[PDB]
C-alpha cells in the first residue's frame, strides 16, 4: 500500500512544482499588473496586453538569488531525483537500502522549497496592498506533500529492516 | 447696538474619533501574516527533519 503511495506522490509533487514555477501568476500588485518569478506581465498598464522581463539592476548576494531563481528549481530538481529513486524498488530490489537514499531527497527538496519563498519575500518588499495568487498556492503544495513523501519513504526503510 | 447677549469666537471642529473596536485577530499584529506562515511552515519542516 506504502510502497505505491510514494510514487505517485513523487510524480504529483515534481509535476505539481514545475507548473508553480512556470506560470507568472504569483504575486498580485497595483494599474493593476500580475506579478511572477522570472518576469511579470502588466495589465492596465497604458496597454492592453505588455509582458515584460523585470530588470534587477554585501546585499548583492540576495539579488543574483532572487534573478537566478536556483532554490525554488533545486527543490524539483531532487523531487525527480527522488522520484526515480523510488522508481528503483522494481529493478535491483532486495537492496533495502537504496529507499534511505530517496527519503534523504524528499526532505532536502522541501528545505530548499521554504528558502526560496524566503528569498522572495524579503526581495518583494525590498498603502500598496498585494495580494498572493492561485498560481503562488501551488508552490506551497509541493512543500506539505513533500513531507507525507518524506514520512513514508522512511517508514518504509525501518519497516524493512525490522 | 445693545450689550453682547451672547459671546462666542472662532472655533475649531475635526471629525470626532470613533471607539476604534480592534479586531478580533488583533493580538497577531505585532509580526505579520508571512511571518506566522513561515513559522507553521518551519515548524512542520523542523519535526519531519526531527523523525
Ligand atoms: O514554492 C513555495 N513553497 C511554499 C511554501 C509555503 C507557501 C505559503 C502558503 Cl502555502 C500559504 C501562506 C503563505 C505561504 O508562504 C509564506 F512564506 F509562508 F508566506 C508558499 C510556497 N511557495
Ligand atoms: C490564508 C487566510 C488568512 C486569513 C486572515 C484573516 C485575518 C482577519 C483579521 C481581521 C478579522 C476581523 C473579524
Ligand atoms: C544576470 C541574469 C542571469 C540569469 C541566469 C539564469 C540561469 C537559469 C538556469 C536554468 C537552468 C535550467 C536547467
Ligand atoms: C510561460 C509559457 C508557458 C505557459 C503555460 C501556461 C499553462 C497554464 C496551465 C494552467 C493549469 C491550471
Ligand atoms: C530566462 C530563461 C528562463 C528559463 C526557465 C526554464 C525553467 C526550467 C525548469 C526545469 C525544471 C526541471
Ligand atoms: C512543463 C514540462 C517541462 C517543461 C520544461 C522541459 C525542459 C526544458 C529545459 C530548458
Ligand atoms: C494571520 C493569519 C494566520 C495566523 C497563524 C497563527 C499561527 C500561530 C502558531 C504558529
Ligand atoms: C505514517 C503517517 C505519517 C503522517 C505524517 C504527516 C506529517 C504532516
Ligand atoms: C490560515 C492559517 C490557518 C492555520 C490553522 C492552524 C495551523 C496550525
Amino acid at each position: 500500500v506504502q510502497v505505491l503511495l510514494t510514487t505517485i506522490g513523487a510524480f504529483s509533487a515534481f509535476g505539481l512544482m514545475t507548473i508553480a514555477i512556470s506560470t507568472d501568476y504569483w504575486l498580485y500588485t497595483r494599474g493593476l499588473t500580475h506579478s511572477g518569478l522570472w518576469r511579470i506581465c502588466c495589465l492596465e498598464g497604458l496597454k492592453r496586453g505588455v509582458c515584460v522581463k523585470i530588470n534587477h539592476f554585501a546585499e548583492y548576494l540576495l539579488r543574483v538569488v532572487r534573478a537566478s531563481s536556483i532554490f525554488p528549481i533545486l527543490s524539483a530538481i531532487l523531487l525527480l531525483l527522488g522520484g526515480v529513486c523510488v522508481a528503483a524498488s522494481r529493478v535491483y530490489k532486495s537492496k533495502r537500502n537504496i529507499i534511505l537514499g530517496a527519503g534523504i531527497l524528499f526532505v532536502a527538496a522541501g528545505l530548499s522549497n521554504i528558502i526560496g519563498v524566503i528569498v522572495y519575500i524579503s526581495a518583494n518588499a525590498g498603502k500598496n496592498h498585494y495580494s498572493y495568487g492561485w498560481s503562488f498556492y501551488f508552490g506551497g503544495l509541493s512543500f506539505i506533500l513533500a513531507e507525507v513523501i518524506g514520512v513514508l519513504a522512511v517508514n518504509i526503510y525501518i519497516e524493512r529492516s525490522r | 447696538f445693545s450689550k453682547p447677549f451672547m459671546s462666542l469666537g472662532i472655533s475649531i471642529m475635526i471629525k470626532k474619533p470613533q471607539k476604534s473596536k480592534p479586531g478580533v485577530f488583533s493580538f497577531l499584529d505585532p509580526l505579520a501574516y508571512e511571518i506566522w506562515m513561515c513559522i507553521v511552515f518551519a515548524y512542520i519542516g523542523v519535526s519531519v527533519v526531527l523523525f
